[PDB]
């Protein structure tokens, strides 16, 4: 009802308050991450942790989101935070395009170089992110409006196993489809097959996201046991953007 | 409400037609039945307008990657609401029991949830058929000609779109129906992975996977 | 006496323990760093802070360093930590060389892109670091042995205003000159004027370092008031490398 | 112990020779005396073998940047240990008092410390002269031909090196003596900055800096 691309677009502009640290990602005791690299790895976790918090705060102020049952608000963020980081990395990484791409932007004034990815053994995923997501989005020439819409759609996933009110999550995702479709036919008008072209990035985002967890779990970086808990507190205690 | 071009209608007809003709100790069963259907899938795929325009190694790239995902669709497609389970002409292979007698029972819940979720969408055999095509022509890693495949895929994509638009009088809900269908492409990916993970498990638990699957779903 | 290039070279290999966080750098209350950039800026401070700690631990185990008066051990690290970060950034940045250089490596698997520097208004300093230090060191073809020696020389600065035992700091820096000179004439042998060519980077490192403080202080990122204190505790409490 | 080539000895002689011929309300004084010496420095520089080989704008680049640094050397060079202060033929300009009557008294301690530190090195007029040259030919930002300047500088660098080696019989301590001298190049940089900072201060406190300095030490 109030959920719209125009609204999501202005939220995108708000800034998360001094990220009340939550250990979603961290290098812990007995890790297979060689000694000389924990410091770096750990600082990258530090960063993601910050992004996740900003993400948890974004989801909260999303029209009707907080009107959802708390159990669901949790499960939803819980199931999509990873894909949302990657999607954001890929959006942010487009500026550094143009041999395959060599720079991935994890945050403003911060980029991962392909070679670091190679040494890390994460070469493929690094490349999939930059071509399947970043390059394709540049080619597809996807704008911010479509970018926010897709975020909302990724978030509001009613297929999330465990929700107590699937219908409520559906009405919200469907309103998003309605919104995205309207945007495309009233602006991108000429471009046929666009609605599907955009939405076709989602399963791409999903495969990459899954491969990510393969690695994060392999190197014991995720605190799966505590994610839900962190989201629960973040939603309630964190401070609202600016 | 732009009607379906005689070309798209022939395409729908063609697919709905061939789909029917491709319907259908413990672990021993499953592995075999899967092979049968995996063959029905490969045949349905090869007879798909556009499969030929594509390179030979790219066909293997698609058939290999879409095999488990489309397998998930097949099973899901035979979910009975009344008995809340999969009535796959019950070779007693895709049932909670056999999957238990076969060990891999944990996987059942994740599968059923998808069944429940897909069932609720209320898809036509047309919706379902176009989707199977669209799945097969998705951008998979390692395609020598991604641009081409994307070409082929877009033809099915647009057919599905027009079919829905006509079926709903250009109703706004069209994007909703069309949208949820493309949404399955995403959930289908996680299931495929889970399939892969199981294979990797049999590997470090040394289980017998008939060379057919051993090849189609890799081993390295 | 025990201070030698061979020894410094093996220390270089040891790894600082889970960096007991010390706020040398941080974005604090009322900062002129625009909102949408505090998160990033703050994570970069987070990183430097980690490097500084590793630096404080390096200085400690340096032959005879801890045999110095505590007041001096503090003043020395206090006066050279900034130049040592920059020198390390420049050493690390050589791998990304070859339009001017575009990548600065603040840490393994982490690089700053010139454009981020431009937007940050720190374009020149970013360029001086990459040419006056990084490029020149590649050209000069300076190896690790010379790299460690120079670090030691930068650290052991007897001119540091405030020391209570200048002589003790001198004997140590002079032993370093002796060491560096011996290394050059017994290895780089052919290369004449090398000893001075190496040492000529130091005043370059100094100017750049000073320009850095110009910026850090401008954006209220330094906690000058608390540096000494942090070093004092770090020396005593921190844990030894691996 | 490779002796000084007749070419280097003539160079030392030349420099030591010209250095002697260039020896030497409150704020009003300073600013003027500085100008005089800054002129002596510019003249010493121009008569330096190699200054000509360099571009015209690069000369201005060097003279502008080395001016304050070499100024620091000049003052420091006249530090009296007994009275622990600067006996610059005391125009009562570079004394704690005038610098106080001129406001900028805080700066005194930092200056003296350098004086104390430089004094302790015990430099020859040769050490000191070669150093002044070496300072002037240092790599400064904005040089059209850094490679060239570096050329010129290396000639003085090597002279200083050989002079020290001979003065010490190829003693190991040579690297120590040579090393500490190049160390001054670094401390000299911080002083130069501090000089710049003061200029910036007069700017936002609107003080009178004779156009001579206003230009040589910028204003923008
Ligand atoms: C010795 C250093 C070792 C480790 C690093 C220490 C942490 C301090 C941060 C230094 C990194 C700065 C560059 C990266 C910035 C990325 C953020 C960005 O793009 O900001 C734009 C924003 C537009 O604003 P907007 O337009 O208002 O305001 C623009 C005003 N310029 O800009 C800002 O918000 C300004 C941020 C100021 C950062 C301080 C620079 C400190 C320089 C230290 C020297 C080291 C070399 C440089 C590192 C790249
Ligand atoms: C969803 C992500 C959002 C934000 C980021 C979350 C923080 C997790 C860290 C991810 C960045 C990894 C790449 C950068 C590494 C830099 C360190 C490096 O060069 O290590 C070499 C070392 C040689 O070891 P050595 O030889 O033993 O062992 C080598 C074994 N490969 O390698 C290691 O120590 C391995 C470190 C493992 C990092 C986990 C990768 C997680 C991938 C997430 C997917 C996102 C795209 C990739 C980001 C670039
Ligand atoms: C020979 C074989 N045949 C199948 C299969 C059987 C029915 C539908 C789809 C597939 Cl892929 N599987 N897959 C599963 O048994 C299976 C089924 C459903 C799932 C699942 C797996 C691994 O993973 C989680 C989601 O649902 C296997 C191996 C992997 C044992
Ligand atoms: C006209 C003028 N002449 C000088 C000067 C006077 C004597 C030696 C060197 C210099 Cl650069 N200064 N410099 C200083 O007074 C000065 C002297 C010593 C310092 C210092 C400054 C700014 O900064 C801190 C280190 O020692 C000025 C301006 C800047 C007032």
């Amino acid at each position: 009802q109030e959920l719209s691309i125009e609204r999501l677009l202005e939220m995108e502009s708000l800034v998360a308050d001094p990220s009340e640290e939550f250990q979603f990602l961290r290098v812990g005791p007995d890790s297979n991450v060689p000694p000389k690299f924990r410091a770096p790895v750990s600082s990258l976790c530090q960063i993601g942790n910050k992004q996740i918090a900003a993400l948890v705060v974004w989801a909260r102020d999303i029209p009707h989101f907080s009107q959802l049952e708390m159990e669901d608000q949790i499960l939803l963020i819980k199931g999509s935070w990873n894909e949302l980081l990657l999607f954001a990395i890929a959006w942010r990484s487009m500026e550094f395009l143009t041999s395959p791409p060599q720079l991935m932007c994890l945050m403003p004034g911060m980029t991962l170089h392909r070679n670091s990815a190679l040494q890390a053994g994460v070469g493929q995923i690094f490349d999939r992110v930059l071509s399947e997501l970043s390059l394709k989005m540049r080619t597809l020439r996807v704008d911010q409006a479509e970018y926010v819409a897709l975020k909302a759609i990724i978030l509001l996933n009613p297929d999330v196993k465990g929700l107590k009110n699937r219908q409520e999550v559906e009405v919200l995702r469907e309103k998003m489809f309605l919104c995205l479709d309207e945007y495309c036919r009233r602006s991108r008008s000429s471009e046929e097959g666009r609605f599907a072209a955009l939405l076709l990035r989602l399963p791409a985002l999903r495969s990459i996201s899954l491969k990510s967890f393969e690695h994060l779990f392999f190197f014991h970086l995720v605190a799966d046991t505590s994610i839900a808990g962190y989201i629960r507190d973040a939603l309630r205690n964190h401070a609202p953007p600016i | 409400v732009p009607p379906l071009t005689a070309n798209q209608k022939s395409l729908i007809a063609r697919l709905v037609y061939y789909q029917e003709g491709y319907e259908q100790m413990p672990f021993r069963q499953i592995t075999e039945m899967t092979i049968l259907t995996v063959q029905l899938i490969v045949e349905f795929a090869k007879g798909l307008p556009g499969f030929s325009k594509i390179s030979q190694s790219d066909q293997i790239t698609l058939l290999k990657a879409c095999s488990s995902e489309v397998m998930m669709l097949r099973v899901a497609r035979r979910y009975d609401a009344a008995t809340d389970s999969v009535l796959f002409a019950n070779n007693q292979a895709y049932t909670r029991d056999n999957y238990r007698k076969a060990g891999m029972a944990y996987v059942i819940e994740d599968l059923l949830h998808f069944c429940r979720c897909m069932y609720s969408m209320m898809m036509d055999n047309v919706h379902y058929a176009l989707l199977t095509a669209i799945v097969i022509f998705s951008d998979r890693p390692g395609l020598e000609q991604p641009s081409l495949v994307e070409e082929i895929q877009r033809y099915y994509l647009n057919t599905l779109r027009v079919y829905i638009l006509n079926q709903n009088s250009a109703s706004p809900r069209s994007a909703v129906i069309f949208g949820k269908i493309l949404g399955i492409l995403t959930e289908i990916r996680t299931l495929g992975m889970q399939n892969s993970n199981m294979c990797i498990s049999l590997k470090l638990k040394n289980r017998k996977l008939p060379p057919f699957l051993e090849e189609i779903w890799d081993v390295a």
